RNA sequence: ACCGAUAGUGAACCAGUACCGUGAGGGAAAGGUGAAAAGCACCCCGGAAGGGGAGUGAAAUAGAACCUGAAACCGUGUGCU
RNA sequence: UGAGUAGCGAAAGACGGGUGAGAAUCCCGUCCACCGAUUGACUAAGGUUUCCAGAGGAAGGCUCGUCCGCUCUGGGUUAGU
């Protein structure tokens, strides 16, 4: 991979999808530099393939996002994947790449780790 | 492996020359007026605005 | 005219205070109370509540204004410790030492 | 005779069920057929059923004197006619 | 493993007790060298 | 022509008591504000603790961790090097 | 003194919203993971108020702590079988 966040390697694939599913459902969290960078790929290859639109792309996308109940739209138990592909996939239309921008805080209380906020352009 | 002998003041004080810490590397802000850390927010009022 | 404020019994260990300590003396009353909020050591915040108070008592006590004021003494001395004991294996038990330092803070305005 | 020692007034057994039962405080060498005796003696009533309770002896002040508690001796008496034991 | 003090009240009572010293000659002399000493407690 | 708090009884102190052993049994540490509480009303920083002034007193660096306050040891300045 | 050195005692956590001087550590929500002839449910010995509620953060907890089997103030064991 790319660096290993001090997990393993069944213990990162579980932690990567659950900030990606994270960032859809609030589009701004708050966590740490060095995991800021993974999921900022993790999250930008998603919105990809909810620019195809293909039901080819709906269940290669469904082998990362979590089921959770998403009440952004207010109605109707929506889900991780259904915000994506529709409201999120709409205001990226004409963007190509760089659907991520994250911002530093500074080192926190009884960790000194680098607190920092990630976001939806 | 044990000491051999005891330590002085002086080989105590001439191995803590480094043991120093360094100033944060703080700049101003023209937005808050207040002092902050480099490519980051003021903690303050304020925002990045890069 | 000086200004003064101690604080006693601080549960600190006083050689980790006398780490950033080193860095407010001599400068400013603007640029310590910034180089104390911008650093993550476990005594920045007791010293910059030592360091404000002794602001407070230039100013409502003593009549000077804030504008010029200079950090003329730092330092840190020792306290009565505290003593403790550690299990440790095949019966034996070691000591430890909750320490506890004196801190101080001297504004004066050079005059 | 005085069999009862004092009248208990808590959160339970008293504002709650205390309409109909009864909590008093009695001597530590007393069985419920005196106590019981003792009730219908000096409030003129007539008692359903009687049941005794014990505890031990609760430490207190921690600290320099470390001593102990006296125990007590509950009673909790209920009435077929009649009411109005306290006040 | 297995310690050498399992605690029994039974077992405290029936060896250690203040009837069983008062029941032989010889522990009558136990509770005679603790009463001129002023110990608290006699028989435990 | 005895001791003066490491002394004198183990114990000046609420001690054969904390505590340690299944038990018989073994066993410490801890005195002193001032003539008198007259034990710091009120103001300022602080969430508190603790401080800076003002007051009490002959004295507060006599403020209950309270008479005098030695050495080891830990510090902050400077004259020569 | 050794020295800011060894160690911090088998193990999966992430985020949002609250509380507050101060939160990786307390509260609530969701997702994820572990045990399941047992890390679940009853009981004897033994311990002896560690049980419950409202308050507290000096010491104790191998960090933090607004939390606690810690501190303070009130409560809680009902039998003819």
């Amino acid at each position: 991979g790319y660096r290993k966040l001090g997990r393993t390697s069944d213990q990162r694939k579980a932690m990567l999808r659950d900030l990606a599913t994270s960032l859809i459902i609030s589009e701004r969290i708050e966590t740490t530099e060095a995991r800021a960078k993974e999921v900022r790929s993790v999250v930008e290859k998603l919105i990809t393939l909810g620019k195809k639109g293909d039901l080819a792309s709906r269940r290669n996308a469904a082998k990362t996002l979590r089921n959770v109940e998403i009440l952004n739209e207010d109605e109707t138990t929506q889900t991780a994947l259904q915000k994506l592909f529709g409201e999120i996939a709409e205001r990226y239309t004409e963007r190509q790449g760089g659907y991520t921008r994250i911002l530093k805080q500074g080192p926190r209380r009884g960790d000194g780790a680098e607190s920092v906020i990630i976001e939806l352009v | 492996a044990v000491p051999k002998r005891r330590t002085s003041k002086t080989r105590k004080n001439k191995r803590r020359t480094h043991f120093k810490i360094s100033v944060p590397g703080m700049t101003e802000c023209p937005n808050c007026g207040e002092y902050k850390l480099s490519h980051r927010v003021c903690k303050n009022c304020g925002s990045y605005n890069g | 005219m000086e200004a003064k404020a101690v604080a006693r019994t601080i549960r600190i260990a006083p050689r980790k205070v006398r780490l950033v300590l080193d860095l407010i003396r001599g400068k400013n009353a603007a640029e310590a109370i910034a180089i104390l909020k911008l650093t993550n050591k476990a005594s920045s915040p007791v010293i910059e509540k030592v360091l404000m108070s002794a602001l407070a008592n230039a100013e409502h006590n003593y009549d000077m204004n804030t504008d010029e004021l200079v950090v003329k003494e730092a330092y840190a001395n020792e306290g009565p410790t505290l003593k403790r004991f550690r299990p440790r294996a095949q019966g034996r038990a070691s000591a430890i030492n909750k320490r506890t330092s004196h801190i101080t803070i001297v504004v004066s305005d050079a005059k | 005779r005085d069999i009862l020692k004092r009248p208990v007034i808590t959160e339970k057994s008293s504002e709650a069920m205390a309409e109909d039962k009864y909590t008093f405080d009695v001597d530590t060498r007393v069985n419920k057929t005196q106590v019981k005796m003792a009730v219908e003696e000096i409030f003129n009533v007539k008692v359903a059923s009687v049941n005794i309770m014990n505890y031990k002896p609760k430490k207190k002040r921690m600290g320099r004197y470390q001593g102990y508690t006296n125990k007590r001796r509950k009673a909790i008496v209920t009435l077929k006619e009649g009411s109005d034991d306290l006040f | 493993v297995k310690r050498t003090y399992q605690p029994n009240k039974r077992k405290h009572s029936k060896v250690h007790g203040f009837r069983k010293r008062m029941s032989t000659k010889n522990g009558r002399k136990v509770l005679a060298r603790r009463r001129r000493k002023g110990r608290k407690v006699l028989s435990a």
